[PDB]
DNA sequence: CGCATCCGTGTAAGCACAATTTAACACTTTTGTCAAGC
DNA sequence: GCTTGACAAAAGTGTTAAATTGTGCTATACTGGGAGCCACGGATGCG
């Protein structure tokens, strides 16, 4: 659950660096939110990892 | 990117929803990048033009 | 079942009345925060150190700056130049400029 | 001496104060030497 | 080795071997006479598990008499 | 955004919520809630409380 | 539904997939804008100036190239999903695979060549597959294995599957060594490196209450009887035998570092005083002979296993 | 203003090249050792 | 009791080869997942 948070947090930093269009950046931010939510309370929103 | 703590997002009831006067299923959409939201509106500009 | 912590544990008596001399060095980070690190009297103090805030800081004394010899990273311009030459793209730019005027 | 226990709300500054160093990589341990990898999880 | 252990080794005529002792021993409270032993060896084409070079099984037989605390019914 | 961008500021995701909290003030909500509680003839009394 | 996969699938359709005669202008504008930026950089470096019309045109084409790159990326986002959907079940999240394929797509757009006449769909597939494979190799295991070792493991697995299918029965380490031109011990090493860990959180004991980590001994625990006895050594071996020998043991304190912690060579303990190397060499043997005496030797027998 | 019903919730790389780390070899300095004598 | 000098073995410096790890490239066309074998309390519209 911790690695999930790190990996995505790194990938976002690349996507912002490469200046990708807002669709991919928004998707990355949403996955980061979901990963943090799963880290704290897995299964409180959506299906559990 | 900032991330919200899940406990306060949907704390049954949503503590953040009550604090920010955002109803359930509307604050949820904003968090998960499902809709836009206005953070501030400049009333000074519209008076001039 | 039994296992290991990928380490070792000993029982040597801990003491504090006889300790090595420490020459603390303070490093300042770009964000403005400062962190102190105790180093032994052997010196050999590095010019830059990775602080607790996750980013590298420089020694406050103001010495040993880097020359920035690191090789610049590749970019889109480099990937673009290899497949096509200068003249072919000067022609392209002229063509694009012509259309705008038209 | 213990007198009372308080449970406040943690902000970014509190987390950074507790932190001893930022985790930059998902590394846990070396696959061959089994030593913890630096700048990652389990970092010594 | 800690310096005291090295000094003690120097006092006597022993040196630290590179091996730990992990021999099998009778569990606490168990005793009796060894009545049988069976050995399987990877060197003898035995169906040992992966990574296991040898397997030894020892049977200990003990004769228990009736004593205080035993349950009858 | 492209017609009246300078008239307003919009965002989405946790960043918009963070901004709302920065520009939000707690006192006014408390005063309004107290006023509604002391004047809540209808159902709004329970929600305000 | 709260599924984030569905939200992405129903979002990438906002842009229609392009065709051969519609995408060429995109790369054309991208290159034109990039070289407009290069000409502006040269202008800044050489201190040149251009008519306001030319400057505005150059900036507008730079913006147009940026917009064309964004539009091409958005249009080809669908190919990324269509390619990454295949790698499900390996052990990596679907959306992370999609995003790594998006990185590969960005690289392909950066390295596309319309002049060769080929289609973008053919060229970008290789980059997307490479990005997905790199992502899987780098960050699909709790204990990261380098890329080359991951490739070796994949090759060994494929050969093992082929041999098992051909012969039906399970292969042998000798067979794998013969096929892969490596030693059987190397095959075992690769198998161990490919071994994945388990989680302590798994239930144990045929009941759902207990957990696997409940029954793991702490091999590094400080056994009390030893921990106390070692300190008693600091009372006996470290102290009393020294009181009855004066400097014959005082030098030994420096020899093994009982004070200040440093064991020291003969010169280091000798050079600071008026005693030579050979004399300390003799004194060490004399002390060893003295302490071998039964009266002193018998006391310390119990502190050595 | 109370009740019926709706909702939230606890199946598919491999190669090439560059860069870093680790070992093997060679020589040199240092350490411990021995005899003998001052 | 202590010192001097030759000698053998162990511990450093440095060069080199090798193993080990990280990054980039491959152009028919291929473009929107697939899994899947409940009861209780709090709230809102209706009478």
């Amino acid at each position: 659950l911790y690695r999930r948070v790190i990996n995505r947090n790194n990938r976002l930093k690349r996507l912002i660096d490469l200046g990708a269009p807002e669709i991919i950046v928004n998707n990355e931010k949403r996955m980061l939110q979901e990963s943090v939510d799963a880290l704290f309370d897995n299964g409180r929103r959506g299906r559990p990892v | 990117a900032p991330v919200t703590h899940i406990w306060y997002f949907k704390g049954v009831p949503s503590r953040l929803g009550y604090l920010l006067d955002l109803a359930p299923k509307d604050l949820e959409k904003i968090i998960y990048f499902a809709a836009y939201v206005i953070t501030s509106v400049d009333d000074e500009m519209r008076h001039n033009e | 079942l039994r296992g290991s912590r990928l380490g070792a544990v000993s029982y040597e008596t801990d003491r504090n009345h006889d300790l090595a001399p420490r020459q603390v060095a303070r490093y300042r980070t770009d964000n403005g925060e400062e962190f102190d690190v105790p180093f032994a009297d052997d010196a050999e103090i590095p010019g830059t150190w990775l602080c607790r805030n996750g980013l590298e800081g420089t020694l406050i004394e103001g010495d040993v700056p880097e020359p920035k010899k690191v090789k610049p990273p590749r970019t889109h311009w480099d990937m673009l130049l290899e497949r096509r030459s200068v003249e072919e793209l000067e022609e392209l730019l002229k063509e694009r400029l012509d259309l705008i005027k038209a | 001496f213990f007198d009372e226990l308080r449970i406040g709300l943690a902000t970014a500054d509190d987390i950074r104060n507790w932190s001893y160093g930022e985790v930059k990589k998902p590394e846990t341990i070396n696959y061959r030497t089994l030593k913890p990898e630096k700048d990652g999880l389990f970092c010594e | 080795l800690t310096p005291e252990e090295r000094l003690l080794r120097a006092i006597f005529g022993e040196k630290a071997r590179e091996v730990r002792d992990t021999s099998l021993k009778v569990p606490h409270g168990e005793s009796g006479k060894v009545i049988g032993i069976r050995v399987f060896s990877r060197e003898d084409d035995d169906e040992l598990p992966a990574g296991v070079n040898e397997l030894v099984r020892v049977y200990v037989a003990q004769k228990r008499k009736i004593s205080d605390g035993d349950k009858l019914a | 955004q492209d017609r009246y961008g300078e008239y307003f500021t919009g965002a989405m995701g946790a960043e918009s919520i963070k901004k709302l909290i920065e520009n939000f003030d707690i006192d006014a909500e408390a005063e309004s809630l107290r006023e509604v509680i002391r004047s809540g003839k209808g159902q709004k009394k329970l929600r305000a409380l | 539904s709260a599924d984030s996969v569905r939200a992405y699938l129903k979002q990438i359709g906002k842009v229609a997939l392009l065709n051969a005669e519609e995408e060429v202008e995109l790369a054309k504008r991208i290159e034109a804008g990039l070289y407009a930026t290069q000409k502006l950089a040269e202008l800044a470096e050489k201190g040149e100036k251009l008519p306001v019309q030319q400057r505005r045109d150059m900036q507008w084409i730079c913006r147009d190239g940026d917009r064309a790159k964004n539009h091409l990326l958005e249009a080809n986002l669908r190919l990324v999903v269509s390619l990454a959907k295949r790698y499900t079940g390996r052990g990596m999240a679907f959306l992370d695979l999609i995003q790594e394929g998006n990185l590969g797509l960005i690289r392909a757009v950066e390295k596309f060549d319309y002049t060769k006449g080929y289609k973008f769909s053919t060229y970008a597939t290789w980059w997307i597959r490479q990005a997905i494979t790199r992502a899987m190799a780098d960050q699909a295991r709790t204990i990261r294995i380098p890329v080359h070792m991951v490739e070796v493991i994949n090759k060994l697995g494929r050969i093992q599957r082929e041999l098992l299918q051909d012969l039906g029965r399970e292969p042998t380490p000798e067979e794998l060594a013969k096929e892969m031109d490596i030693t059987p011990e190397k095959v075992l090493e690769i198998q161990q490196y490919a071994r994945e860990p388990i989680s302590l959180d798994q239930t144990i004991g045929d009941e759902g209450d207990s957990q696997l980590g409940d029954f793991i001994e702490d091999s590094e625990a400080v056994v009390a009887v030893d921990a106390v006895s070692f300190t008693l050594l600091q009372d006996q071996l470290q102290s009393v035998l020294e009181t009855l020998s004066e400097r014959e043991a005082g030098v030994v304190r420096l020899r093994f570092g009982l004070t200040d912690g440093q064991p020291r060579t003969l010169d280091e303990i000798g050079q600071v005083y008026g005693v030579t190397r050979e004399r300390i060499r003799q004194i060490e043997s004399k002390t060893m002979s003295k302490l071998r005496h039964p009266s002193r030797s018998q006391v310390l027998r119990d502190y050595l296993d």
